[PDB]
RNA sequence: GUAACGGGGCUAAACCAUGCACCGAAGCUGCGGCAGCGACGCUUAUGCGUUGUUGGGUAGGGGAGCGUUCUGUAAGCCUGCGAAGGUGUGCUGUGAGGCAUGCUGGAGGUAUCAGAAGUGCGAAUGCUGACAUAAGUAACGAUAAAGCGGGUGAAAAGCCC
RNA sequence: CCCGGCGAGGGGAGUGAAAAAGAACCUGAAACCGUGUACGUACAAGCAGUGGGAGCACGCUUAGGCGUGUGACUGCGUACC
């Protein structure tokens, strides 16, 4: 499992071409407060469509 | 801080008498 | 005259063969000792 | 109207930091927080911290106000990688390279 | 409109105002050189072909520059039989202005 | 007496690396493969200087043969018709004329055809 | 170079390069190949040709007209403040003065003066003889030169 | 000044039609090859496509001289290891009557990207009519 | 894997017989340039113009040198208007290579002939010191096993309860 | 004084001629990994260059058409000891 001849910056870049990152495509704004939380996700302050399901 | 730089293990000559060609 | 306008005569001095200093010199990778034999090691040659 | 802010000798790699710092090139700093607050790498807390410090230094010292800023240049270095010794088998050892990165963030409107 | 003639062991091709490069002639800088040894002269289908040269053909030339060219390398080498050799050669050149063509 | 050589070494190396601006991968960055590549560059610049007169002769004859075939004669009998009228044009000027002054090319093939026929 | 005269690792076995000592001169903190011992770079010239050198260079000095001779060049006090005022009217800047007897005063007044050395008449030398602009001499001291070159 | 070289935006390109009725395959192929490469147009340059467009039609009318109609074997190969696929002339005309010219011109064209982009400009056809009448070609009856 | 014309392909684009043309190299010749050896006359830089002729090239022999450190010309010359070192450009000798100069750099370099050398890096499975490579891969040191509430905090899967 | 964990680490403000002289500190070159600009690259086979050469961007400048950077396309070409 040795190497035989040495790849360069070419291939050590090109292996990142699929392994790189994809951003989150859009966050969401709450329907009764107006702040930014993820989709199908509670906010920090205990909001998920209105009701205070949790304290913090 | 800092640290050292180890080396030179008793590398057992890297082989037995594996290639028994006789 | 001074200490800067003197010279030896024509060809009284040469450079000495720095035998073992390159390729373009005319002298090189063997170094005046040929190849592979007892004329090509330390302690080279033989006795008288 | 450039504003530097830097952060040096931090426990991150030299090839994981770019995997989050290739998201903050050419965005309003609102969106540059709405991405950094939910990308979930380790360096997503460090670059968030330094972007906060940058936005504050523009808030203070060069006349700038918060939502004006557009993140122009961001690039990360290879810091002083200090080293350890960990045993592998048979007495063999290794200068394992604890890499680090000099994070730089340059924000502006221009 | 143009003509064609020999110099420098060659066969160049000139026209009026064409600053052409020749390999060096032993004449000075701002001087006047003639050649009657043209071969073809075309002046809008006034075509004439000259073996060996053309009888009434004569140019008018004014030499301008006597400069030298480019340090271009001569690099001889052989594989592992231990022989390299460097050289840098620059070849002289001489410019004219064609001031007139005559047939 | 204890000659440090750092002044000589990098002034030697940077001349070769300045010679090697524009090669792929290592050999415009590394030193001791670039010296191997620039000598190969020297050998190729030696060989193609000999071969440029091969190749432009290898090129001009195609153009003169094409225009002579347009006028309706092959290149070999064209050069024979040139030598029989003994006019000492080479195959550079004719390769110019066959592109540009095609009317003079037609006059020339007419003269060589009448000198051969 | 002192210390370890043992094999640092054995010959075969470990795939490093072969090595005999830390004193091996291709290493850090080894010896060197060919550093010298203390020596003496002084060669030997012959007496006839060494006197021929002083026979020749004074001839060339007179042919260059860089030689003054005076009856007695002296200042009669061990005090440099008059030597560096006599010479400025002698119109000299860096000269050698030679004298017959071992005078004390001229030597003392010229010791501080860095350019104007005063040798004796016996122990003159070719290199400091040639290395000046003008050389002045003494009516008595030149006769020892007369006797010893001839 | 350097020797004249042709430039591709202003190089010219013609449109011609040559019918393959009863012609020797090689003695048509070398003619169409040298016309495709452009050893007849005066502004030829080896590294620029100074070429043209030639239509060939009615490929089932090529005459091949002698007993090569059973001993002109077309060999091609899959990549898959049992595949030394072998097809003779009349079977080749039956299965696909177009490769019979394109192979013989793919030989006599250069094996680089110049000729391999040139080989698109040999738009052969099986029948006596076509769909390129808007180019309005001329009969290059060689 | 055609696969015992190089390939396309060729009934001539083959073979034999005769020619007339042409391609075809660093061969040869033309034009410019340096260098050898020998001529010959010299009008000396101790020979200088014509003149012939030669110069593929390892081991190897003989010649002509380029450059780095150091002393002696130096208690000189250059430099805070910018010295050594790095960097880019721009010229220049047949070459090792120099001169000039924009930028960084903030105290030394150094003529010209000469002298003495730890005097020139591609190796040597050389030696130290740095950074790459596999690679953001393997692995995380037992298959006894963790889940939850509360607190501390900016922080909890392990830290306290 | 500002960010940040009352931090580490930075950013202005002031020390000095100079803080890419800020204590990991004189000068800071190469391998090296970075960012930005110009060009090229997804029908293309190979010791990576050389010779011809396209087009494109940018430079002194009366267009004088030349230097510069890339090098599509193509002739030849199996590294060094
Ligand atoms: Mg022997
Ligand atoms: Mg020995
Ligand atoms: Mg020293
Ligand atoms: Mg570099
Ligand atoms: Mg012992
Ligand atoms: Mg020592
Ligand atoms: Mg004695
Ligand atoms: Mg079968
Ligand atoms: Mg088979
Ligand atoms: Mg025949
Ligand atoms: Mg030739
Ligand atoms: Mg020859
Ligand atoms: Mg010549
Ligand atoms: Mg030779
Ligand atoms: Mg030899
Ligand atoms: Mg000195
Ligand atoms: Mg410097
Ligand atoms: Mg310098
Ligand atoms: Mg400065
Ligand atoms: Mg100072
Ligand atoms: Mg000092
Ligand atoms: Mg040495
Ligand atoms: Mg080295
Ligand atoms: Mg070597
Ligand atoms: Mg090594
Ligand atoms: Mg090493
Ligand atoms: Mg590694
Ligand atoms: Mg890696
Ligand atoms: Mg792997
Ligand atoms: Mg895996
Ligand atoms: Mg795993
Ligand atoms: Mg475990
Ligand atoms: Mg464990
Ligand atoms: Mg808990
Ligand atoms: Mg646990
Ligand atoms: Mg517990
Ligand atoms: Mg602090
Ligand atoms: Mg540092
Ligand atoms: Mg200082
Ligand atoms: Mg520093
Ligand atoms: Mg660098
Ligand atoms: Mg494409
Ligand atoms: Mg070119």
């Amino acid at each position: 499992a040795v190497q035989q001849n040495k790849p360069t910056r070419s291939k050590r870049g090109m292996r990142r071409s699929h392994d790189a990152l994809t951003a989150v495509t859009s966050l969401s704004v709450d329907k009764t407060s107006g702040e930014k939380h993820l989709r199908h996700h509670i906010t920090a302050d205990g909001y998920y469509r209105g009701r205070k399901v949790i304290a913090k | 801080a800092a640290a050292a730089a180890a080396a030179a293990a008793a590398a057992a000559a890297a082989a037995a008498a594996a290639a028994a060609a006789a | 005259m001074r200490l800067n306008t003197l010279s030896p005569a024509e060809g009284s001095k040469k450079a000495g063969k720095r035998l073992g200093r390159g390729i373009g010199s005319g002298l090189g990778k063997t170094g005046g000792r040929g190849h592979k034999g007892q004329k090509s090691r330390s302690g080279g040659g033989v006795r008288r | 109207m450039e504003t530097i802010a830097k952060h040096r000798h931090a426990r991150s790699s030299a090839q994981k930091v770019r995997l989050v710092a290739d998201l903050i090139r050419g965005k309003k700093v609102s969106q540059a927080l709405d991405i950094l607050t939910y990308t979930n790498k380790k360096a997503a807390v460090l670059v968030k911290k330094v972007l906060e410090s940058a936005i504050a230094n523009a808030e203070h010292n060069d006349g700038a106000d918060i939502d004006d800023l557009k993140v122009t240049k961001i690039f990360v270095d290879e810091g002083p990688s200090m080293k350890r010794i960990m045993p592998r088998a048979k007495g063999r050892a290794d200068r394992i390279l604890k890499r680090t990165s000099h994070i730089t963030v340059v924000v502006s409107d221009r | 409109m143009y003509a064609v003639f020999q110099s420098g062991g060659k066969q160049h091709r000139v026209s009026e105002g064409q600053t052409v490069r020749l390999e060096k002639l032993d004449i000075a800088t701002g001087e006047t050189v003639e050649f009657a040894e043209v071969l073809m002269i075309a002046n809008g289908e006034e075509v004439k072909i000259g073996v060996p040269f053309v009888d009434g053909g004569v140019i008018k030339a004014e030499v301008v520059a006597h400069g030298r060219g480019e340090k271009v390398k001569i690099v001889k080498f052989r594989r592992r039989k231990h022989y390299r050799k460097q050289q840098g050669h620059r070849q002289w050149f001489t410019d004219v202005k064609i001031t007139g063509i005559s047939a | 007496a204890r000659v440090k050589r750092g002044v000589i070494a990098r002034a030697r190396h940077k001349k070769i690396l300045k010679q090697a601006k524009g090669y792929y991968g290592a050999r415009s960055r590394v030193y001791r493969v670039a010296f191997q590549a620039v000598i190969k560059a020297g050998q190729y610049a030696y060989r193609d200087r000999r071969q440029r007169k091969r190749q432009f002769r290898q090129l001009w004859i195609a153009r003169i043969n094409a225009a002579a075939r347009q006028n309706g004669i092959s290149y070999s009998k064209f050069i024979n018709g040139l030598k029989k009228a003994s006019v000492e044009i080479d195959r550079k000027i004719l390769a110019d004329i066959a592109v540009f002054d095609k009317v003079a090319f037609t006059a020339l093939v007419e003269k060589a055809k009448a000198a051969l026929a | 170079v002192t210390g370890s005269g043992k094999k640092p690792w054995r010959q075969k076995g470990t795939g490093r390069a072969r090595s005999g000592s830390i004193k091996s001169p291709i290493w850090r903190s080894g010896g060197v190949t060919f550093a010298a011992r203390p020596q003496d770079h002084s060669q030997k010239v012959n007496k006839k040709m060494y006197r021929g050198a002083l026979k020749s260079i004074l001839s060339e000095l007179v042919r260059q007209d860089r030689l003054i001779v005076v009856e007695k060049f002296s200042v009669e006090a061990p005090k440099t403040k008059l030597l560096a005022q006599k010479l400025k009217d002698m119109a000299l800047e860096d000269v050698l003065i030679i004298t017959g007897e071992l005078d004390e005063n001229l030597f003392l007044a010229a010791r501080n003066l860095h350019k104007v050395d005063v040798r004796d008449a016996t122990g003159i030398d070719p290199v400091s003889l040639i290395a000046f602009d003008k050389v002045v001499m003494t009516a008595d001291a030149v006769k020892q030169v007369e006797e010893m070159l001839a | 000044m350097k020797t004249f070289t042709a430039k591709p935006e202003t190089v010219k390109r013609d449109w011609y039609v040559v019918d393959a009725t009863g012609k020797t395959l090689g003695r048509l192929a070398t003619e169409l090859a040298r016309r495709l490469r452009g050893k007849h147009k005066a502004e030829y340059t080896p590294h620029v496509d100074t070429g043209d467009y030639i239509i060939v039609l009615n490929a089932d009318k090529v005459a091949v001289t002698g007993n090569k109609r059973t001993d002109k074997v077309y060999y091609h190969h899959t990549g898959h290891i049992g595949g030394i696929k072998q097809a003779t002339f009349e079977e080749m005309i039956a299965r696909r009557p177009e490769r019979v010219i394109e192979i013989a011109v793919k030989g006599m064209l250069p094996k680089g990207p110049l000729g391999r982009a040139m080989f698109r400009k040999l738009k052969v056809y099986a029948g006596n009519e076509h769909n390129h009448a808007a180019q309005q070609p001329q009969v290059l009856d060689i």
